[PDB]
């Protein structure tokens, strides 16, 4: 009854509400519907914590030791959390921000939230806005409908019993059809102080909550939401990074979940590099986690079934635990013919490498044409047209007797003809492929290039230098050609990502021609 | 009534079919009363902007009567007889403290407020009046006068200033008239040789033309070929030349079956190397054999012609009733020629 | 019975009209006959709760002191001249007529220019009550007009809830994002001085008097607003700020507020004007100070960390060490071509994020039966048609000027507008395309620091364009010293601040011959 | 579980092993420990609304059956149960192996046995009628009268060509 509120610091308006609802409760009689609906209303109103904050430890070094020990890498998230702690110290009060991590699947966006709430000692709640289409799942129903529930944030405040509980909203890319309004008001510093749930009319404060959001790509998020939160990039890992993550975090966790311990089941680091290079193709450690779980589960069975008293997974018997090595190519061409050139692409899942093939379409050396296939977007077809024009101009100025590309009928294809692809990059790639076909020369053998081209030959910047460079390193390239204006993007990469890479920053195509031949 | 929601759950425009039945109003059955109520003594008045959005069974029960817009003179009368006095009653000013002379109001209508309604004129009037009130109550003045020179200090910069792209027409352009919501509008039809020689010719059109207007261009091109063949059988222009036709202001989309005669005249003037009469607008749908067919929006086109300084207007002969139903001040100084076939337009324009 | 007294007491400080009093008496006498357990009693008590929580005569005591309100406005925002002048005229009129009043305004402009915060500042300056009301993406009319008492989940809609929350009958309601409304025919009634005095909410079933509410709508564009709704409300432009205004805003409002938000002191964290100019010029590219706020907050956060953690006792940010806080510059190019080849010309464009500079490149598709023109660069249909017009006029002009060139009628040309991923549109760049074609044909380059904008017609006339301010700013920023504008944009250009048109040798033109004699 | 309608958060809380020990139901005010019950859930597509379920739910994929496995299933489990349901027995109505392979190959090609079950029930109902009415004191189904029981074959010869001319080549879909 009224004892659930003597520990709470109840506001005045909600005090009037609970008083008038107590009057209604007392005037009504038992075993009646109205009695029960008022009972539920008052129970919900007296279950909300109206004045309490969780004791938040603003100690810097302890929180840094907490964060740095349960998650590898991810410097941006930890730096932002430490600055958050510093600002909370200076302000003297417990404050709240709105953050958003975006990155490929399985890079720690969800577990870093839990470790963060453990560091700040706040509570923790998670709920996904993925498939929801009606706003009553957040704002709640109304007290009049036959089945009435107060939503999914009042439930947070009730079960956590706090006013700053670090709500994590997973997967805000997926949104039905628009609850984005309720989302924004929930994620707005001007609409947070008063929330006004639908079930219980009285508003509640949310300006102390720490809203963390996780997405895979920023563009599917509504533009209104793309301004009420900061954007921290959680990036994918490399082979050695994945291996460190595996050894230090995945094997212990999966093992302690399966029941075994360090003696009864081991995984040599060579087995882990096998499960990384071949049995997995990703920028995260999700499928790697599944593979390690499968290995340890079969190990647990072989233990309990009495086939062996301890298992040591080696490269010699990994097949008995996972089967055959999918992904045993790692790049289409090993030695490129005169017509094909390696290019770099990227997407939300991470970087990727692709090739641009050219060929003659009719048997000779009335102008030539250029067929283009490969499920290419409109921008990519226009870039191919620009590349064709500039390649003809360049071949005329450099080898005025070739006559190729002027009388020849060419066909240009980008393999994997099933997957669609777009973008203004690979213009320099298309120019290089056409010129190498016209000259009958193959380009340097481990070489990838990325960069937009213009009708006069200038090389314009591109995007996603980090992921493209990761993919080029993984595909085993030694040289790489970039636009000169992406130097600042390239030199933000860690020192171990750009070790065996010979880099060239160019402004005009003549430099790319000098490099590729 | 043209804005009722036809939602997935609810179509009230079908429940109106009983409320507005001239014969079945006498027994209108409400679902709460369950007793028919005599509604045949009620004066129902509906208001709409567009008539086609009302279902035909419903549109048949009403007596649709039209409330047209206002020409400049009607707008000046409305202003100085209802808007300025009401604006003064609102902003609490007096006739003696800020006077909006008829010259200032005429200029304000001519340059700023051009649509059919009288709702933007109200806003400009009370803008002037509230700026005067702020000058007065703040002590910057004890009385304000608004003249046609300091008006731009009150309402800003004019919105309509030119009224005419070409003042003297080259051998390829010809003035046509258009219907707009902001009064009428004047537009020209440019034609140019596209290739360096006077295997047949071709016509390329630009200017954000609708489909009906592109078809009108095709028909006008064919008839222009035929007419120039019967008239000057040795010209050979329009038969082997590659023409480009452009209706300038290439950003705004324009449509309609009019400007047939305009396009024929443009092509013929380009072929003969002659400019048309220097103050001559024309409008009319042409057919494949040359017949000039009626058009719409005669009031607006005539207003725009008279406003752009046109002295000779050409209309189809079947728009004579439309033209002579216009007020006396609209059609007083215009030498109008009504035509049935194109040959008359050709004789007028040359 | 006590609820009868509670309802009859709420209408003591109110001056209730006659019809509301009739409805209240009827509903009270009806409530005095129901059973406290039936749903009829619940719905009648809800109706009488909503009927008495309307401020039937309660107005707020507005501040009508022009000087006090001007001082309030001038110390909350910067340079919103038209909005402040409008509110001052509003006060002047309310003072000259002695009674309160209501209007329906619409502030429209690019994002982040303080449209929705000047509303709160105005509500404070006027001593009104402020209510937020978002409409973007709304689809249900029952949010404006409500449902009947009959239905279960029946609320009286947003305006009645406003009147109940603000407790005054002349609040300031900010109808936010009326250009992104999904439903809009209810606003035609909500804000229409004719019907406004008797607004019928479907729940109350008794008309309210919104004739003294100051409605303020915000939008980014006026093209997506229905024509009658634009006809109802008054449009007031809130344009984006130039670099100097952005600097003044950062110095006066953004850095102090971000220090307050980060819990710093002025002595601890300092940002010189050079650092702020560097941020504005290189780390953010938009019209209003919205990303600049984020950059300032980031710098101050990293300063707070360097202090609390124990690095230093004071942080003094310089244009040198600014990298250690926000990283490397993001927009440090300012121009693509330094010396234009014989076939490229610099044009001007603009968007809601300010103005831009783009070049029109041309070249030969085939060596040395007529010519063709292939255009690429993600051009809209208007831009492609302008390219066709420009091609035809360039052919004719070169025929009349150099009759023996034979270019432009026998050559196959490719025309490109770089940044091939960016969609472009608009009727301008006609003169730019004509100049590109003629320069490629004659083998000559254009003047070296020259930008031109203007729509061309089929006979060579230069027609007016839009966004002269933004194009001029972008040309000045890109190091342009000669700008060629249409003659009918002369007043648009001369109504610009003196510090924009300072070192620009401007030329106003009507026909293309003048542009040709300039550019060559 | 993917045909569920708030029941989503209710299940999400129920399956949780930290809220498992205290499951207070609205009828019994007394809590009950459910930390010893074993929960299994089945579905057809993993495109249901809650993603944090799939974080706690361990997905296992039950693939289809090639024709041999379907025939073995039909001979061992399906036909006995259908006989039990129709009241027949192996002496009265017999379904040989070749007729079952024919039935699978020409009528039921999906990944499950939902269609083959209805087909064998159809055969057994026709057989029950034939033995009760008196057309035959015992029925023997054979690949030359199965259509008299199930109607026309659904699938066909599967080879448009037997010997390919110079132009045509067989691909697989
Ligand atoms: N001239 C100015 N003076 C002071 N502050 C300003 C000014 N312009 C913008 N701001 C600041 O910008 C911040 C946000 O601006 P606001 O959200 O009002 O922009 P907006 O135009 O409403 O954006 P949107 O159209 O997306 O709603 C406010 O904190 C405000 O202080
Ligand atoms: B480039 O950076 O623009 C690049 C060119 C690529 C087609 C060789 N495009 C991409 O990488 C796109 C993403 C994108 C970039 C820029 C604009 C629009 C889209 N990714 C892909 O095309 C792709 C295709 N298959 C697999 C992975 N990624
Ligand atoms: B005509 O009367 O059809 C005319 C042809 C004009 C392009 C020379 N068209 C218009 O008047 C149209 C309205 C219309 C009337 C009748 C049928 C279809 C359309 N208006 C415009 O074309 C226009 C032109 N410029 C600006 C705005 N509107
Ligand atoms: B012009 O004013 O028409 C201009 C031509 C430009 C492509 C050289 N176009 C634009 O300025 C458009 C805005 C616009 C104006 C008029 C009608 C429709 C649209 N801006 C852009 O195309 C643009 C492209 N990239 C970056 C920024 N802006
Ligand atoms: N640095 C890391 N240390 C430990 N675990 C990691 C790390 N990076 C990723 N993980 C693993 O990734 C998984 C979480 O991925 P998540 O961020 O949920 O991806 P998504 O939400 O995009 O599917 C966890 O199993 C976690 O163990
Ligand atoms: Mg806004």
């Amino acid at each position: 009854f009224r004892e659930r509120l003597k520990e709470l610091v109840v506001p005045k308006h909600v005090m009037d509400v609970v008083d008038e609802e107590l009057s209604k409760l007392g005037l009504l009689d038992n075993h009646s519907s109205e009695f029960n609906v008022t009972r539920n209303y008052l129970d919900w109103l007296t279950s909300i914590p109206w004045g309490k904050y969780s004791n938040e430890n603003l100690d810097l070094a302890r929180a840094q030791a907490v964060l740095e020990e349960d998650h590898y890498g991810m410097e941006d998230v930890k730096k932002r959390i430490l600055e958050f702690i510093a600002v909370s110290q200076l302000r003297g009060s417990t404050q709240g921000k709105i953050l958003c991590f975006y990155g490929p699947p399985g890079v720690g966006k969800t577990s870093i939230a839990r470790s963060i709430a453990r560091a700040l000692n706040r509570e923790y709640f998670r709920f996904s806005v993925g498939g929801m289409t009606d706003v009553a799942e957040i704002k709640g129903h109304r007290r009049t409908y036959v089945g009435a529930m107060p939503g999914k944030i009042i439930q947070c405040l009730k079960k956590t019993k706090t006013e700053n509980p670090l709500i994590l909203i997973d997967e805000v890319d997926k949104i039905g059809r628009d609850p984005s309004s309720a989302l924004l008001e929930l994620l707005d510093p001007e609409q947070n102080a008063n929330f006004l749930d639908h079930y219980l009319d009285v508003p509640v404060d949310l300006s102390k909550v720490l809203f963390i959001c996780t997405a895979n790509v920023t563009d599917t998020i509504p533009e209104p939401l793309r301004d009420r939160m900061e954007m921290i990039n959680v990036s994918g890992y490399v082979a050695q990074e994945k291996l460190a993550i595996a050894e230090r975090y995945l094997v212990p966790q999966a093992r302690a979940l399966c029941g075994l311990d360090e003696s009864k089941a081991k995984l040599s680091s060579d087995v882990l590099t096998l499960l990384i290079k071949q049995y997995c193709r990703e920028s995260g450690v999700r499928n790697l986690q599944k593979q390690v779980e499968k290995v340890l589960r079969k190990s647990a069975y072989k233990i309990v079934s009495g086939e062996a008293e301890s298992v040591e997974v080696t490269p010699e018997n990994l097949q008995d635990f996972v089967g055959k090595p999918v992904f045993t190519v790692e790049r289409m061409y090993d030695v490129t013919p005169p017509g094909v050139v390696m290019g770099l692409a990227w997407t939300a899942m991470g970087g990727s490498t692709l090739f641009v093939e050219t060929s003659l379409r009719r048997p000779q050396d009335k102008d030539g044409s250029l067929e283009v296939t490969g499920q290419l977007g409109e921008v990519m077809k226009e870039s191919a047209r620009i590349a064709y024009t500039f390649a003809r101009a360049f071949l005329m100025q450099h080898a005025p007797a070739n006559d190729y590309l002027v009388t020849s009928h060419i066909h240009l294809h980008v393999p994997e003809g099933a997957t669609p692809k777009d973008g203004p990059s690979a213009g320099c790639t298309i120019v290089t492929a056409l010129l190498s076909l016209a000259m009958g020369r193959p380009v340097r053998q481990n070489l990838a290039m990325t960069g937009e081209v213009s009708l006069t030959g200038k090389i314009l910047p591109v995007g996603g230098i980090k992921e493209k460079t990761i993919a080029a390193k993984r595909a085993g390239v030694t040289c790489i050609v970039l636009p000169a204006e992406n130097k600042k993007d390239f030199y933000d990469l860690a020192a171990f990502i750009t070790e065996g890479l010979e880099v060239h920053f160019v402004e005009h195509y003549r430099e790319i021609f000098d490099i590729a031949f | 009534v043209d804005k009722i929601g036809r939602g997935y759950q609810g179509d009230p425009s079908s429940a109106l079919l009983e409320l507005l039945d001239p014969e079945q109003n006498a027994n209108f059955l409400d679902h709460y009363l369950d007793v028919p109520v005599d509604l045949s003594k009620v004066l129902f008045i509906c208001t709409a902007n567009v008539t086609d959005t009302i279902p035909e069974p419903l549109r048949d029960r009403m007596e649709m009567i039209n409330v047209s817009g206002y020409v400049a003179q009607e707008k000046l009368a409305i202003a100085e007889r209802y808007l300025v006095p009401q604006a003064r009653a609102l902003c609490g000013l007096d006739e003696s403290k800020a006077k909006l002379s008829s010259d200032v109001l005429t200029l304000l209508i001519k340059q700023y407020c051009r649509e059919s309604g009288v709702r933007n004129l109200q806003k400009q009037v009370e803008k002037v009046l509230r700026k005067s009130a702020y000058k007065i109550v703040s002590g910057e003045a004890e009385s304000v006068e608004v003249t046609p020179e300091n008006l731009q200090d009150f309402v800003g910069k004019p919105v309509f200033t030119v009224e005419r792209m070409y003042d003297v027409t080259p051998p390829g352009v010809v003035m046509g008239l258009a219907w707009t919501a902001m009064g009428g509008s004047t537009l020209f039809v440019e034609t140019s040789l596209r290739r360096p020689q006077d295997k047949d010719g071709s016509l390329e059109v630009t200017g954000q033309l609708g489909e009906v207007m592109k078809e009108s261009a095709r028909i006008a091109y064919t008839f222009a070929r035929a007419f120039l063949m019967q008239h000057a059988p040795a010209n050979d222009y329009l038969v082997t030349s590659h023409i480009h036709l452009h209706v300038p202001e290439g950003a705004t989309p324009k449509d309609g079956p009019s400007a047939g005669c305009t396009i024929v005249t443009a092509l013929l003037s380009l072929a003969m190397g002659r400019p048309v009469r220097q103050n001559l607008a024309m409008t009319g749908e042409v057919s494949l054999t040359g017949k000039i067919l009626p058009v719409g929006g005669i009031k607006e086109k005539t207003i725009a012609a008279k406003r752009a300084g046109v002295t000779c207007i050409v209309l189809p002969a079947e728009n004579k009733k439309d033209f002579y139903d216009l007020a006396a001040f609209i059609t007083e100084g215009l030498e109008v020629h009504f035509v049935e076939h194109y040959r008359e337009i050709f004789d007028i324009a040359f």
